[PDB]
């Protein structure tokens, strides 16, 4: 009926290997970055793939929650979808508690509560995901983002997935402070071209943003004229 | 099934309990934290673990978590773990104030805690918390107090505590400098100050790699503040300057 | 309470009074009767208001889910299914009355719901305590394939038949038109009492 | 649920896990006690008091009832378990029956749940032994000493911990009834029985008395400080 | 290459890399089988073919089947192992009638696909059971898009697909239909039996009798799920 | 019925009840207690039904000891009233609820003297005097006409005698002799009997 | 590495093999019946003259006409002894008659071997008892005496020594005892057999000794009587 | 009725940038009367009160549950209320009783935390919320106090005429009830202050 006992132990050095395990597994997903900038935030993802006979437009890596709230993922998509649905339904019992949209600060702590509570119960392993959150609300743009662990942090500018290091390295030089939605697009698609090995293409990549009217994935219509430059 | 078992919870040849003796060391590796009592009350400064450039400071506080109109903690571990002792220490102070509508006590709020630590290292199968926890607090009965708990789940009040990295000899130092009954609040925060300075091994304090709060009695109010960058600089600069001039 | 709707060439018209009592007394006079359910669905209310309240938000809540997870428009069918089935679950103690409407791929729809959990697909229906009164003007005028003008000048009337001979209704007349492309509003629409100077 | 057998036979019939407990309790902090004619007193080392504490709220003497009061060696946050739920028992058997508690049911009581720890699945055993002392309705001391498998006895005066080796031989050749007339003499005994065991010299000590009236005084360590200089 | 420490090779754990080997073994249990699957899609019909090799001549062959039906309009093809793949079907049959029950119209292809895949996803975290060793594809037609093409796997992943292969030979059967998506949309017209006949029997050189495949079918003019006769297979068969 | 009464002043607390015990139009008992100590500061007052009265003040009393005995400092008259409204309240829905009326005096080292009332729905108030009973409509008026904030003890029990004396007079039963204590900052400290022989 | 449930290549059930070895290091009793009642005694086995002596009660009265004597885990004994205590009050109870030696001794021997760690109830055991027993008493037949190990089988005996010491004391009872005793030869022998044995000296202190006879109802010897009898030896 | 069994009535009146609420303070029981000083408003927010009227047990009861979940969201979000989301937090709390209801009836009055704009509304025993925009009763003479409010309230009050207008209406609407009185205690909410006050009234 299920095994009752943790699987996830201290070392003797006072290590949990199995987290730093999900770990190496999410090191290996694709890159990738998020981008807040003075009026919206900006994700942006690497969705390549393997073959010409897989129909694209059926499966996406950027998904919405609420009507402002939207995340990303670096890591597995069968554990993604898992954490997907709940964060859904967490959104729907607040919804349904105070009449009010809920904000992006109780999400990721949610979201984060559930992905410890699978470190420490019986007979299971710890997801092998992490997260970048986004959100909008009370006039001003967020950007969270969730370890397999259930630490979260709070940032500008940062990046997922293969070649993080170097992502990050060459986010900081270029980033400012004032810079616009529209500018900042360029910046992290220019991230994600620097380690692509390849040719980008409106299907290559996905991309979403959030502003003061919602979350939405742009169309390939429009990923056209952002790559055109 | 057995073969898969890992036997969280019993005891070894020479009687000990590897996995607290395990996340103990765990513990020993985070940020150091430390606590301070005076006569008009007590201070809490924790050293900031996170400083990349590409952060955000949208919180308050990093490792403060006021708990209580009276009360409030600091953690060193594992932060997944020290949510979830925050959010229970939170539950048992109201259902205390629904029972009796009044206030708890600090003892009775760090005692309900560390039942629950004990419970995980006697039976279950799980592991247990590796968290290590700093009080402050003031009630009607004794005032102005400073507690601790380790993962065992055993606590003990004290008068200038450290935990963390080079707790050691933090606590080494802090038995020379510490005079009991005489101690004011200014002179608190300027041995606290000049102690964090030491004990970590950066070349000196830069008021972004620290967090600072106090505590105090107002008008019949309980006020808990946390310090600011300026106020926090300025008294770095103090520091800097007596030191500068004795030698 | 009134509430009544029509269905039309292309779309539905629903509407309703906005008078709250308790008892004999007036307590609100701006009292809203029309809910959101999804941005191509809609319902109206009457008997135990805290009942309608409860049951429209948790369907909502449930219709916003489904809409998720399919990544489609949803459908005046399935709102209908889950609400009958709750209704029967809780065999008639939850005493709210249902003019469910809307438009989807299939086209304008439009059903009744009971307090007991039994429905019935219409082109027209009212409900409350002027119920009477609103479903002889419909049957004496009610034309098939009618126009968006016209089908507003009836239900507008019927509300306003209801509302002069019920004790338990007046004060105000709502509109809510729903077809495959718009979605207007009209919560001040008619104003036919006024307060003595 | 978990429901494995964590204490189980042995070749040669031993109890590993009550052995290590045992092993575990062999650790702690000296205590001592001892049963005077009108009075009874109990006794706890202080390993280092480390200049910061504040000892009010490391004290390894208790009192669950008016007429009871304990001391234990071992794991505190066991024996914080252990307290708590004799403190519960005690009041339910006032409540029940109008009476309160013999020393005898309380200490059956807790012997019975050290027990039942020793068989139950998915379970350690609790790592502390305890001494018992107090007063009854008939005016009769009693003293009694429990263990980690559940066995108790009653004894003249007892020592647990580390050191007992040597304090138990002290106090075996110097017990006698001309050591018990007074209180001031047999609080002196206990004194010298501890001190030698004590290697820090000085008082590191918490001495607790109990008579059939102002029950579980504490002696202050000026008082305390005072006996020191007289057996001197 | 990818060292391990304790009971990787055992139970779903994460292994030094962050691998799960004990899923890596299900993939090779799928080739255990024999068999091999092909399905495509055209622009207006969806068809499945697979091997019916039935091993000597005793058994009533008339039930040795690898095609399934699930609701009407949705038909399956199987492949790995048989008690495994029995169960699944099952499965998907309670899935598919009471999406129908509880909202009133009927399950899309996409989310019976999505149901089976976070069922499998679940084996792959707990550790007292193990996965099932069989993958599956779906075909079905959509009434706002069309005709529509799925497969899930052991671990839980569920892509869709213009034209797949499923079995022992997937790599070089899945590089032959590579070429052929290249113009004139994979002959997008009632004929691409031809094209899964011809992409089966390329890299397997048998050029099949009349009897062993199975065929299935379902179009825009006609909905429902059809498994087509030996005549008419035998006459596709005759004309290549 | 039973009677109960209580008196605060500038520092004390000065209750009082009755003794009979009936049953049926016979006296079972002639020197009955309806006074709970519960602390060396704390007084209980209870009247109401058989068994209900003592199973739920026996209640009350282990707890409040089991506090003091954890802690090592006792409850407040405040904290312990809160706890008697919460624990009468928790039953009141239940299977099986109490049918006490309460009065709950005490005394603490800050606020000085309390007087708390409590009817059998758990309502909680605080008053410089009450009473239970059907004499309670007797003695509210001359409580009501003699009453002052700074009386001292010695015109007190003047006054509760006066209240008893009309009792006496004008009542239909029998309740010959009544308990007297006093809480002032020495705790709980037992008076002369006032019998009517 | 093995579960509590396994048997071994003859068939021995491990556990249970080491619950029986558990018994070789106790302290020897004795039981012996005669046409005159029962008797039974065991060794108090003192450990420093701090000890009190009047705290080692290893023989307890079950009810009017049983008693018990133990050896092996006395704090595990307690346990059978409050459910013999318990099953016999309920015979009352219920049939407004006394129990019977037999009765008992099969009611309590079916708490033997009822240990397991899944699917067992929502407490239980999780090993065997290391606990023998030594049942006394009259009843519509006479005096009777029984034997219960930790399987669960339960003997009905005449002279019977349990303890780390029996492969010694059953090698002199056998020589001893005869169909023609009565109970005063048979407490003498008892004696002398424990004094043979023990490795301490046998005073009125360190030892125990209770009888149940036709007429009486269960009865312990004082330290006066005890003290007569010793010396009178 | 049950709801009839201690009295009660609360009102709250809405000005121009300005609250007012106000209760009576009699504590009685069928026919007679115990105390004179029962609380029956309560200070959810900085600028956020609730007045509740009923059964005096499930008055205080109401009140301790509602004030524990408002503490536990003021630590976990990290802010204040709003008097929106307080309104639908207690319609929660009532409906989840909805077979064996309390007998309460609550009344909310607050500003908003950052426009400053009013908000007042009452709910029914079962958790219905009614938002409205001039005045809002509860109690035994709610029929005397809606006679007074239609024909004194104005738009657009100051402060001063506010706080005269709702202690007119209440004084007039309490001396023809039998189980209210004994004094009537008025909060006035401004931006930057609350002004609390006690009316004399009758005694009989």
């Amino acid at each position: 009926r299920g095994y009752s006992f943790s699987l996830t132990t201290f070392s003797p050095s006072g290590k949990l290997v199995q987290i730093e395990y999900a770990l190496a597994a999410v090191a290996g997903g694709a890159p990738s970055v998020g981008i807040k900038a003075a009026n919206g935030v900006v994700l942006a993802t690497e969705k390549k793939q393997k073959s010409i006979l897989y129909d694209e437009r059926s499966v996406h890596k950027v998904e919405p929650i609420t009507k402002h709230i939207g995340l990303v993922y670096s890591g597995m998509g069968p554990d993604y979808r898992v954490l997907v649905h709940r964060a859904r339904k967490l959104a729907q019992q607040y919804y349904l508690v105070y009449q009010e949209p809920i904000p992006t600060a109780q999400l990721v702590q949610r979201v984060a509560s559930v992905m410890q509570e699978y470190t420490q119960s019986g007979g299971v392993r710890p997801f092998g995901v992490s997260l970048l959150i986004c959100g909008w609300n009370e006039g001003r743009p967020y950007l969270f983002q969730s370890d397999p662990s259930g630490a979260y942090f709070a940032w500008k500018a940062t990046a997922m997935g293969k070649n993080y290091v170097n992502g990050k390295t060459f986010l900081e030089k270029r980033y400012n402070e004032d810079l616009e939605l529209e500018d900042a697009i360029h910046t992290a698609i220019l991230t994600l071209k620097e380690s692509f090995e390849g040719q980008m293409t409106e299907d290559n990549i996905e991309v979403g943003i959030c502003n003061e009217a919602g979350f939405r994935r742009l169309t390939p219509t429009e990923v056209r004229d952002y790559l055109a430059a | 099934s057995r073969r898969y078992d890992s036997r969280t919870t019993i005891f070894s040849p020479e009687g000990r309990l590897y996995q607290v003796e395990y996340a103990m060391e765990a513990i020993g590796h985070a940020g150091t934290c430390l606590g301070i009592l005076a006569n008009d009350g007590v201070l809490l400064a924790a050293e900031r673990r996170n400083i990349h450039k590409l952060l955000d400071e949208v919180f308050f506080s990093e490792k403060i978590y006021k708990l209580n109109e009276d009360m409030a903690c600091s953690v060193a571990g594992i932060t997944s773990d020290a949510n979830v002792l925050t959010n229970e220490l939170r539950l048992i102070a109201q259902r205390y104030l629904l029972q009796y509508q009044e206030p708890i006590p600090c003892e009775q709020l760090v005692t309900a805690l560390c039942d629950i630590k004990q419970a995980y290292t006697q039976f279950g199968g799980k592991r247990p918390f590796g968290v290590s926890l700093l009080y402050i607090g003031w009630d009607k009965h004794y005032g102005f107090q400073l507690y601790q708990s380790d993962p065992s789940g055993n606590y003990g009040g004290w008068k200038a505590t450290c935990i963390g990295n080079n707790s050691a000899a933090a606590v080494s130092m802090l038995k020379q400098d510490y005079k009991e009954g005489e101690m004011t609040l200014k002179s608190a925060l300027a041995l606290a100050v000049k102690v964090l300075n030491k004990t970590m091994d950066v070349s000196k304090l830069s008021a972004e790699k620290v967090e600072i709060a106090t505590l105090t009695r107002e008008n019949g109010k309980t006020v808990i503040r946390v310090l600011k960058q300026k106020e926090v600089e300025q008294l770095i600069k103090k520091h800097e300057e007596e030191e500068a001039k004795a030698e | 309470t009134t509430i009544a709707g029509v269905v039309y060439k292309d779309g539905i018209v629903l509407g309703a009074d906005t008078r709250a009592t308790e008892g004999m007394v007036v307590a609100d006079k701006n009292c809203s009767k029309i809910h959101f359910i999804s941005p191509n669905i809609y319902c109206c209310g009457a008997g135990t208001a805290a009942d309608t309240d409860m049951t429209t938000q948790l369907i909502s809540s449930n219709l916003e889910l489904h809409s998720l997870t399919t990544g489609r428009l949803p459908r005046v069918v399935t709102a209908n299914r889950m609400l009958k089935q709750m209704l029967f679950r809780y065999q008639g103690y939850i005493g709210a009355a249902l003019v469910l409407g809307g438009v989807d791929v299939t086209g304008p729809h439009l059903y009744s719901i009971y307090p007991h959990g039994s429905t019935d697909k219409l082109p027209y229906v009212t409900m409350g305590s002027g119920s009477l009164a609103a479903m002889a003007v419909f049957e004496d005028k009610f034309r098939p394939d009618m126009e968006e003008e016209e089908a507003k000048k009836l239900v507008s009337e019927a509300i306003a038949a209801g509302i002069f001979n019920d004790l338990g209704s007046g004060s105000n007349i709502d509109l809510c038109v729903i077809s495959k492309s718009k979605l207007d509003f009209l919560r001040p629409y008619s104003v036919p009492n006024k307060k003595g100077t | 649920s978990y429901d494995r057998a964590i204490t189980v036979f042995s070749p040669d019939g031993h109890l590993f896990q009550v052995e290590y407990a045992q092993e575990a309790v062999k650790k702690g902090s000296t205590a001592v006690g001892v049963r005077g004619r009108d009075i009874v007193v109990l006794g706890v080392e202080k390993k280092s008091v480390a200049k910061l504490q504040d000892e009010r709220t490391v004290r390894k003497i208790c009192a669950l009832d008016d007429n009871v009061c304990m001391a234990f060696a071992g794991l505190t946050a066991d024996a914080r378990i252990v307290i708590n739920r004799a403190r519960v028992e005690c009041q339910s058997h006032r409540l029940t029956v109008g009476d309160p508690v013999t020393v005898e049911y309380i200490t059956r009581y807790i012997a019975s749940l050290k027990q039942r720890y020793t068989q139950s699945n998915g379970r350690r055993p609790f790592g502390i032994s305890a001494l018992i002392v107090g007063f009854d309705f008939d005016g009769t001391p009693r003293l009694y000493q429990t263990d980690p498998s559940g066995t108790y006895h009653a004894w003249k005066a007892n020592a647990i911990g580390r050191g007992a080796k040597s304090v138990r031989e002290f106090l075996e050749k110097n017990y006698t009834d001309d050591a018990i007339e007074t209180d001031d003499l047999t609080i002196k005994l206990v004194i010298k029985a501890l001190l030698e065991v004590v290697q820090s010299g000085g008082k590191n000590i918490e001495l607790a008395v109990m008579r059939r009236d102002q029950p579980l005084k504490i002696l202050s360590p000026e008082e305390i400080e005072k006996y020191v200089a007289e057996i001197e | 290459r990818g060292s391990s420490a304790g009971f990787d090779r055992h139970i779903t754990i994460f292994s030094p890399e962050g691998r799960l080997y004990q899923v890596e073994y299900a993939f090779k249990a799928i080739n255990q089988g024999g068999l091999t699957s092909v399905a495509v899609r055209g622009k207006d019909c969806a068809v499945i073919v697979t091997q019916k090799k039935v091993p000597d001549k005793l058994l009533d062959s008339s039930t040795v089947t690898h095609l399934f039906k699930i609701t009407e309009n949705i038909g399956c093809v199987m492949t790995g192992m048989t008690a495994d793949s029995r169960s699944q079907v099952q499965r998907a049959r309670y899935e598919a009638a009471n999406w129908k029950y509880k909202y009133g119209y009927e399950i899309p292809v996409d989310m019976l696909c999505k149901r089976i895949a976070d069922i499998s996803q679940v084996y792959t975290q707990n550790a007292e059971m193990r996965p099932l060793g069989c993958c599956m594809i779906l075909i079905g037609i959509d009434e706002e898009q069309g005709p529509q093409v799925y497969k899930c796997d052991p671990a839980g992943y569920y892509c869709g697909f213009k034209a797949t292969a499923a079995g022992v030979k997937q790599t070089e059967s899945t590089s032959f239909l590579e070429k052929k998506v290249k113009k004139k949309f994979d002959w997008t017209f009632e004929q691409t039996v031809e094209t899964a006949i011809t992409c089966l029997s390329t890299v397997l050189s048998i050029d099949f009798k009349p009897s062993e495949i199975e065929v299935g079918v379902v179009t825009v003019e006609n909905p429902k799920f059809r498994i087509l006769t030996e005549a008419e297979i035998d006459a596709h068969l005759v004309a290549l | 019925m039973e009677y109960l009464i209580g008196i605060q002043g500038p520092d004390y607390v000065l209750v009082a009840s009755d003794r009979v015990a009936a049953s049926n139009i016979v006296q079972m008992k002639d020197d009955h207690d309806k006074m709970f100590k519960m602390s060396e500061k704390i007084l209980l007052l209870c009247v109401g039904e058989a068994g209900d009265t003592v199973q739920f003040a026996e209640y009350i009393q282990k707890n409040v000891q089991l506090y003091k005995m954890r802690n090592g400092y006792e409850l407040s008259p405040t904290a312990a009233a809160n706890f008697t409204r919460r624990n009468l309240a928790d039953c009141l829905r239940s299977r099986t609820p109490y049918h006490v009326n309460l009065l709950l005096a005490g005394y603490d080292e800050h606020e000085g003297p309390a007087l708390y009332y409590m009817d059998y729905l758990a309502a909680l108030a605080k008053a410089p005097f009450a009473a239970h009973g059907y004499g309670a409509f007797l003695t509210l008026s001359i409580l009501d006409r003699y009453y002052t904030p700074t009386i001292s003890r010695e015109r007190a029990v003047e006054l509760l005698r006066k209240c008893l004396e009309e009792l006496q007079k004008r009542f239909i039963l029998n309740l010959p002799t009544f308990s007297v204590r006093v809480i002032d900052k020495d705790g709980i400290h037992n008076l002369e009997n006032i019998t009517f022989t | 590495d093995r579960g509590v449930n396994t048997f071994s290549p003859e068939g021995r059930l491990f556990q249970v093999e080491y619950a029986i070895e558990g018994h070789k290091l106790g302290s020897t009793a004795i039981g012996i019946q005669t046409s005159e009642g029962v008797c039974l005694a065991v060794e108090k086995r003192i450990t420093s003259p701090l000890m009190e002596p009047s705290s080692i009660e290893k023989i307890v009265e079950i009810d009017a006409h049983i008693g018990c004597a133990m050896s092996g885990l006395i704090a595990d004994a307690k346990t059978l002894i409050d459910k013999a205590r318990v099953e016999t009050q309920n015979h009352w109870f219920t049939y407004n008659e006394t129990m019977t030696v037999e009765s008992v001794t099969q009611a309590v021997s079916n708490l033997a071997l009822q240990f397991g760690e899944e699917d067992a109830d929502p407490g239980a055991m999780s090993r065997p008892f290391g606990v023998a027993l030594l049942f006394g008493g009259v009843d519509e037949k006479g005096p009777q005496l029984f034997h219960m190990d930790p399987s669960g089988t339960f003997v009905q005996c005449d002279a019977r020594a349990i303890g780390s010491a029996s492969e010694g004391a059953q090698s002199s009872l056998q020589e001893v005892y005869h169909k023609s005793t009565t109970l005063k030869e048979a407490i003498k022998s008892s004696l002398i057999i424990l004094k043979q044995v023990m490795e301490e000296k046998l005073n009125a202190t360190n030892i125990e000794l209770a009888t149940v006879q036709p007429g009486q109802n269960f009865h312990m010897f004082t330290k006066e009587e005890l003290e007569e009898v010793i010396k009178d030896i | 009725s049950v709801m009839s069994y201690n009295g009660g009535a609360v009102m709250a009146m809405k000005g121009k940038n300005c609250v007012a609420i106000a209760a009576d303070r009699r504590f009685g029981i069928q026919a007679q009367m115990v105390t004179t000083d029962f609380q029956k408003i309560f200070p959810m927010g900085d600028r956020l009160y609730i007045g509740l009227a009923g059964l005096a047990t499930d008055v205080q009861t109401v009140a301790q549950r509602l004030k524990f979940r408002l503490n536990l969201y003021e630590l976990k979000e990290g802010r204040q209320i709003k008097p929106y989301t307080l309104m639908s937090m207690v319609a929660n709390l009532l409906y989840e009783k909805r077979f064996g209801p309390y007998y309460t009836e609550p009344v909310i009055a607050g500003l908003d935390p950052k426009t400053f704009k009013p908000f007042i509304c009452s709910l029914d025993l079962i958790g219905c919320p009614m938002v409205t925009d001039d005045f809002v009763v509860s109690g035994t003479c709610s029929e005397q106090m809606y006679g007074m409010c239609e024909s004194l309230w104005e738009p657009n009050m100051d402060p001063e005429h506010l706080f005269e207008t709702i202690s007119q209406a209440m004084l007039n609407a309490v001396d023809r009830d039998a189980v209210s009185g004994m004094g009537v205690i008025v909060h006035i909410i401004e931006k930057d202050k609350i002004t609390t006050r006690t009316l004399k009234a009758r005694m009989d």
